[PDB]
């Protein structure tokens, strides 16, 4: 039994509505008891998958009523009303006729205002640099959508390929994201050039914000 | 009820690994006791079933090479080998199974698959109205690192982001934390790092 769900991604602010949607492709209803053995997980980052329905429409408890499951055979439907900021997660349909299946899921984002991102540079420090390698840290903080990009240059030339790039999870409260771009550079050529910059877009900033230090000053 | 899994495990590739899922508060031959996949990328994938009554197994068809499920009715625990390891298999494994009212799921037993061998980071400063300071965390295996900042004393404003794995199969990570300016110099700011696998513990002060 084959389970897809629907939409595998979306974006709702806080307050509206959400529907997904699961579809088995053979029904898991059973005669014997008129029971779709199909059951709704929600997995937040970070942690285990939790139990929200089972019987496609029995809450588990201490769920809240904002979450209602609904559909029969195979079209499921898992509707939150109301949406909070803590209902951000991953949320998986399951099927348990004899064996288990499980859907691909649908991520729900909280979807909020654009923020552009504040923007901080680190040189690599002086215990670092007694190693043989340089690592230059750029910090991108509180901004929505997730979506940026890190451009660092070095004595103005293009750096590609020597950086990497982290982001948080979306904040509890204001659902903004972080990123941290780390340029990697060996001790020799970061000694050779003086004029460090990460130059950062984002679809908040009405044109790119640079952030530069100059080694040694 | 309760399912009791085994520690977190580390693999060479090529090699085999076994975990364990010690059932209580309920009749262990009694329900199926099943294995789920998670892995960052690929949600979550049933891996397969055993009946502890008879001991017959049944296996996803992705599975039925990599994964083998046994249990031991005397000691209400189930195990389940993976084996030919591969960096493919590095993720978070789950036994659960079913009741009238809920589900019961274990804890998860993570597994990485790396030739990588255990390290210890090196912790180094990210040193600073708003300032940002931090602590780069770097060159370590296998995740995870935690990662405080004054003890427990400052969690406002923090960040800690995920690990990179970098080309040289370590992970490496940053943690940042903005603060007033004015602060600098009237407040300490001491970023607390535990890396477990290696008994590693590093507590930085970070100063401009
Ligand atoms: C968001 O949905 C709520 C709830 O309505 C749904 O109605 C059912 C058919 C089913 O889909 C359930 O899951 C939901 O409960 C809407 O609130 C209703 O609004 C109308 C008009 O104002 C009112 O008469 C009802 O009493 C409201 N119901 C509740 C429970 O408050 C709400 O309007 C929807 N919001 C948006 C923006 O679509």
């Amino acid at each position: 039994i084959q389970l897809t769900q629907s939409p595998s991604s979306l974006a709702v602010s806080a307050g509206d509505n959400v529907t997904m949607s699961c579809k088995s492709s053979q029904s898991v209803l059973y005669s014997a008891n008129h029971k779709n053995y199909l059951a709704w997980y929600q997995q937040k980052p970070g942690q285990s998958p939790k139990l929200l329905i089972y019987w496609a429409s029995t809450r588990e408890s201490g769920v809240p009523d904002r979450f209602t499951g609904s559909g029969s055979g195979t079209d499921f439907t898992l509707t939150i009303s109301r949406v909070q900021v803590e209902d951000l997660a991953i949320y998986y349909c399951h099927q348990y006729l004899s064996s288990w299946t499980f859907g691909g899921g649908t991520k729900l984002e909280i979807k909020r205002t654009v923020a552009a991102p504040s923007v901080f540079i680190f040189p690599p420090s002086d215990e670092q640099l007694k190693s043989g390698t340089a690592s230059v840290v750029c910090l991108l903080n509180n901004f929505y959508p997730r979506e940026a990009k890190v451009q660092w240059k070095v004595d103005n030339a293009l750096q590609s390929g020597n950086s990497q790039e982290s982001v948080t999870e979306q904040d509890s409260k204001d659902s903004t994201y972080s990123l941290s771009s780390t340029l990697t550079l060996s001790k020799a050529d970061y000694e050779k050039h003086k004029v460090y910059a990460c130059e950062v877009t984002h679809q908040g900033l009405s044109s790119p914000v640079t952030k530069s230090f100059n080694r040694g000053e | 009820v309760q399912l009791q899994q085994s520690g977190a495990e580390l693999s060479k590739p090529g090699a085999s690994v076994k975990m364990s899922c010690k059932a209580s508060g309920y009749t262990f031959t009694s329900y199926w006791l099943h294995w789920i996949k998670q892995r960052p990328g690929q949600g979550l994938e049933w891996i397969g079933y055993i009946n502890p009554r008879n001991d017959y197994t049944e296996y996803n068809q992705n599975f039925k090479d990599k994964a083998t499920l046994t249990a031991d009715k005397s000691s209400s625990t189930a195990y389940m080998e993976l084996s030919s390891l591969t960096s493919e298999d590095s993720a978070v494994y789950y036994c659960a199974r079913r009741d009238i009212t809920t589900f019961y799921w274990g804890q998860g037993t993570t597994l990485t698959v790396s030739s990588a061998s255990t390290k210890g980071p090196s912790v180094f400063p990210l040193a600073p109205g708003t300032a940002a300071l931090g602590c780069l965390v770097k060159d370590y295996f296998p995740e995870p690192v935690t990662v405080s900042w004054n003890s427990g004393a400052l969690t406002s404003g923090v960040h800690t982001f995920p690990a990179v794995l970098q080309s040289s199969g370590l992970y490496s990570l940053s943690s940042v934390v903005t603060v007033p300016s004015s602060s600098l110099g009237t407040q300490t700011y001491i970023c607390n790092v535990n890396h477990k696998p290696s008994n590693t513990k590093v507590d930085k002060r970070v100063e401009p």
